RNA sequence: GAGUCGUCUCGGGCGAGAGCCCAUAUCGACCCCGAGGCUUGCUACCUCGCUGUCGGCUCUUCCCAUCCUGGCCCUGCAGCAGGGGCCAAGGGUGGGGGUGUUCACCCAUUAAAGGGGAACGUGAGCUGGGUUUAGACCGUCGUGAGACAGGUCGGAUGCUAUCUACCGGGGGUGUUGGCCGCCUGAGGGGAAGGUGCCCCUAGUACGAGAGGAACAGGGUGCCGCGGCCUCUGGUCUACCGGUUGUCCUCCCGGGCAUCGCCGGGCAGCUACGCCGCAGCCGAUAAGGCCUGAAAGCAUCUAAGGCCGAAGCGGCCCCCGAAAAUAGGCGGCCGUGGACGAGGGCUCGGGUAGAAGACCCGG
RNA sequence: AAACUCCGAACCCACCGCCGCCGUAGAUGGGGGGAGUAGGGUGGCGGUGUAAGCCGUCCACCGAGAGGGGAACAACCCAGACCGGGGUUAAGGCCCCAAAGUGCCGGCUAAGUGUUACUCCAAAGGGUGUCCCGGGCCUUAGACAGCGGGGAGGUAGGCUUAGAAGCAGCCAUCCUUUAAAGAGUGCGUAACAGCUCACCCGUCGAGGUCCGGGGCCCCGAAAAUGGACGGGGCUCAAGCCGGCCGCCGAGACCCCGGCGCACGGAGUGAUCGGGUAGGCGGGCGUGCCGGUGGCGUAGAAGCCGGGCCGUAAGGUCCGGUGGAGCCGCCGGUAUCGCGGAUCCUGCCGGGAGUAGCAGCGUAGUCGGGUGAGAAUCCCGACCGCCGGAG
RNA sequence: CCGAUAGCGAACUAGUACCGUGAGGGAAAGCUGAAAAGCACCCCGGGAGGGGGGUGAAAAGAGCCUGAAACCGGGCGGCGAUAGGAGGGUGCGGCCCGAAAGGAAUGAGCCUCCCCGAAGGAAACCGCGGCGACGCGGGAGUACGAGGGGAGGGGACCGG
């Protein structure tokens, strides 16, 4: 098992990571999905989730597509974007991953966190949002 | 047509109609999180009445008589039969421990010990450590029954959860303790002039139809067919039904809140006891069509309330005051009224 | 329908020219370049062992190049009132008279009486008025039979839902062995609100005068939606009364004329009845700016920073342990061929109710 | 300057020689028998038509031809395919889904542009938005902007006009003198006056302002179920352009054996293996005949189920059932082999235990009798319907 | 030459049944057993039906020689109430049985050793280069390799 604090990881490459791994049989748990970092203009990503989120089939029959509201939700989600979920492999992947909120664990795990694209330089990208300020802009709990 | 804009009919402010998955209203606004005191107090719908009183709100200028119907309620006291501790979670709000505290016991349908002295006696204590750290603890509410015996329509305790506000956690602690071991009055959570909520699940219907549920208006010159079936559903794509189109299905055993109705009396009897403002304690002869002997504790609360006739109706302090017009602490009762229902 | 985009609709660039003077307060030619699929037409791809037309009606979704409401900028903006530009689909955008009419014309209201796509939406929903067959007349043409994007009258709308959709209701498992009660709030939905008038402001600001605003506070109406019948109105083949014919010999008491008819009306159900349906905040548009460079200055931006929409979220209303992160708490239980906790069927009624369920008493 | 030419390629084609390759298991050519006789399509070169569409011509190809790649995608790419096995590449790709790069150097990027050869992916115009190259002006002969001081005298230039006195307007626009001066840039005045600029010197003590090509990125940019880069997601890249390097990845290509075909007599083939229309050739099965040779109650055919073989059509054997007929071999023969015909016939399931057994002037109900069984058979009572006409 | 959804429409009371005003049109229906011994007698069942028992064969017991498939019921084996479909093909696992005709006990699936060995072809580490990614020399066509041969071990399934 690893557990990853995901604080300054940009969402995408966490993910993809992540997404080969359970597939290998690992077990990650991510924790701090809300504290974590995104990276463009804000106006951009606040429109992407509230449209996917609106959703509405064409009024909603109960069924197709919803988008949840809190970030940390949408971290588990993209992983399993990532993975299938009507092949045995990828609908067991889903299980595998578990997101908890903050952090109630005294672990850490394996951290991966290089300045690659994947961990968030401070000081030489132009701009920026933390993931937690949209989630609760459209209407999550957190 | 001609692209004539035509305003929706039915809504989806208040849709899907369907049954109530209790017949205990549901919550979703606190006004008594932070602030002591139950949310109201709950009573059966005895009936309605009406009553003249003198403004109060201006008609037209302050002074004038004005009509106004009034739902009169025969309330059980009431009576704490648990404590309910809460811990906040990371995924909500979740239950840290209870302490349940018992002829209506015997005949509501709950799960009884089977020793009763023991299990009692552990929630309690672990109550007190839970209260000691105290931080543990971010809100305290009540779970509260009322009390029918005297009441004909039902003789089962029906049980709900009202909080207890205050300011900390420690002194909703002391005063849900204090309370188990008592009675409650209409006269210690609420006072008259306020304006409250009221919560209920509305009478059923039954089945009812699209003219009935959304409004289907008349057509032509003559329909060989009916002028009340469904007409067009849809378009050829999309290739499938929506839910924003009449159907036939429930209406009715829904909960329904509706906002602001003024407390203009409370009392006690019925009519062994005669004022003349204030209502004349109103109780028709030949007593109320379809429901049980009234004498306890009562409140007589204006215009509409959501439940017809031999219902359970909960009330809540409102969400917001008038807006536009001012409070009136204790209404006006100019004349009374001491009609017959039949 | 697809393809197509000449035609059509709409946009952008250049600015001849008039507007006393001053191209852009306003109006705007010549020419040039795109976008859309909404008119017309081209295509012969798809169907001739059928994919039924148009219009209306009813019922609903979506889009903005936005008619109105909100927030904004200019002016050849004095006021009152226009003209032009920007954001914006949340909500609203009506009733009549002619036509079969989509469209178009007209009347008076209105804050405004916006358009377009969805099998030229909507015929296994209605209607069948129009295109329109076999009957007929008239005009034109033909030797004639007979013809008409000439006129005209009259001329069938089938089907018990197999599949699947959506709206409501049950029965069970998974539910980490089962169970009874109480909750959590993942998410999903929404327009629960929209709009107008009047008085005060003020006969004021502003104007030579004529004339005449705004912020803000009260009262009321309208529309939509939801609930509720005590009042008042409807109904009521519970019941009661009056009454024609006829039958029972018959007073009495009844049948029938398919409640005989008429008169009254309780409960209950309803409107033609009554009552209810926030604010604010945060973050943002359009916009107004601060500091402040590129360009030592100046400059609302190039970075940093302050406000600011009926729109966006919270707040609000509706549903919601089969949310598989399958949840929490408290209590109750087990431990053909032993024993048997919960639970139903039973009975008397409903607050309930198509069957079932639900609820309560026993 | 299709239908003009002082002219004219690339290129096509005739012929001879050579070289190459092919051929005596028969090429080159002739005669005979049997056919089939709706086309499409990318590109090049076109003609027409706004276009899409139509029609010429040559064409890989699809048609009749798979397989791997282009997200999928008749004809775009790789590749032409006997059976089985092993290996390696090609097209293309290398952030995940998904095999293989959180590749390398440098420049471009800040638009979520793009991440799409594509069938998918909107323009003229314009931005001190960027980066990079060009020559001009000009550098203590240092205004590039600021700032401290500037804006003279002739003179009101004249006309017009009360005034036109820089400043209603028209035309001219000259000369002297220098921190400095234009018959005056704007304000202002009825017109003046007055305020002020360009301009200059000097301080700040520098490299200064320009203009002009290019690449990119922005603006220009409005649409109807949720549709887009294949999806997720990605901004020091998983982006773009110019280099470079290591791998992944086909029935291809390589390789071992087997198999057919072609050829060799009474092993050999780099130069063999897709297949509709159509032609050609071989075998199997079916009924009966004839000839030949066998089998049966000590158990036939048929039926059912299982085994085995042959690329196959098809055959054989065993166990149960059945209770009288049955094969093989060779030469003949045809009312001789079925997946379809909105085929003909028989049998059978779903629909369903649904609809129908209600609609028209709408009849039963209580005792008792009988009987294996009684709501609707009968008897008794009570109540109807029809009544010049159920 | 054909053989009872064939040959005459008709092998069996057939041009019959049957339809149509008429003219005229027009089917289907073959098989007990050697002998009827075609079921006495008894229990049950209102029961004439059926069932129990006795009936050479009755699975020849009454359109009865034989007795197919579709189909219906129960059962067995596998799967099954959180996961996807032209219903499968190929490879590889699970569970399930398999007496016979197959191959093998005169040795089956299986395992082990030794060797030959196509196409192909590493590693560790070292040296030298390359802005680096990484290349080059040596290791080395070696280790390694499909496939085949022989020998050995085990003893019942394997195929299907």
């Amino acid at each position: 098992m690893r557990i990853i604090n995901a604080e300054g990881l940009i969402l995408g490459r966490l993910a993809s990571k992540v997404a080969k791994m359970l597939l290998e049989g690992e077990e990650v748990v991510i924790v701090n999905a809300e504290k974590a970092v995104i990276t463009g203009n804000r106006d951009v990503i606040f429109k992407k989730y509230k449209q996917r989120t609106e959703l509405r089939t064409l009024t909603n029959p109960r069924r197709g597509p919803f988008y949840p509201k809190r970030s940390d939700e949408i971290v588990r989600r993209t992983i399993r974007g990532m993975l299938p979920w009507k092949t045995d492999r990828g609908r067991k992947a889903f299980k595998r991953l578990k997101v908890y909120v903050g952090i109630p664990k005294e672990f850490q795990g394996k951290e991966l966190e290089t300045i690659i694209e994947a961990h968030v330089s401070r000081l030489s990208r132009p701009k920026y949002v933390t993931v937690g300020e949209v989630a609760k802009f459209l209407g999550g709990k957190f | 047509m001609g692209k004539v804009h035509r305003p929706r009919r039915g809504s989806l402010g208040f849709s899907p109609r369907k049954r109530a998955k209790s017949i205990v209203p549901r919550i979703r606004s606190w006004p008594k999180e932070t602030e002591v005191r139950m949310l109201g107090f709950a009573g059966y719908k005895a009936g309605m009445t009406h009553i003249l009183m003198i403004d109060d709100e201006p008609g037209l200028t302050n002074g004038k008589e004005i009509f106004m119907p009034v739902t009169i309620i025969e309330t059980p006291p009431l009576r704490v039969f648990g404590i309910r501790a809460y811990r906040m979670g990371y995924l909500g709000l979740e239950t840290a421990t209870e302490v349940i505290v018992p002829k209506l016991l015997e005949r509501r349908i709950a799960t009884l010990p089977k020793n009763y002295t023991q299990e009692m006696f552990e929630q309690k204590l672990g109550q007190l450590e839970d209260m000691i750290k105290e931080g543990e603890i971010v809100d305290v509410r009540a779970i509260v029954a009322t009390q029918p015996w005297v009441i004909k329509l039902k003789k089962k305790p029906e049980v709900m959860e009202y909080a207890i506000g205050g300011t900390s956690v420690e002194e909703k602690f002391n005063y849900i303790k204090e309370k188990l071991g008592k009675e409650l009055r209409v006269g210690e959570v609420l006072k008259e002039g306020e304006l409250l909520d009221v919560i209920a699940v509305t009478k059923g219907k039954g089945t009812q139809g699209p003219v009935k549920r959304w409004g289907i208006k008349l057509r032509a010159h003559k329909d060989s067919k009916g002028r009340r079936k469904v007409g067009s559903i849809g378009p050829w794509h999309p290739a499938r039904v929506m839910w924003t189109v009449p159907m036939a299905g429930q209406m009715g055993f829904h909960h329904r809140t509706e906002l602001n109705k003024r407390l203009i009396a409370i009392g006690e009897n019925g009519k062994l006891k005669l004022d003349e403002n204030t209502e004349i304690e109103i109780t028709p002869k030949g007593g109320f069509p379809h429901y049980g002997i009234v004498r306890s504790d009562f409140m007589m609360i204006a215009g509409s309330v959501p439940g017809a006739i031999k219902r359970i109706i909960r009330v809540r302090p409102a969400i917001r005051p008038p807006k536009k017009k001012p409070p009136v602490q204790r209404p006006q009762i100019t004349y009374v009224s001491v009609e017959s229902k039949q």
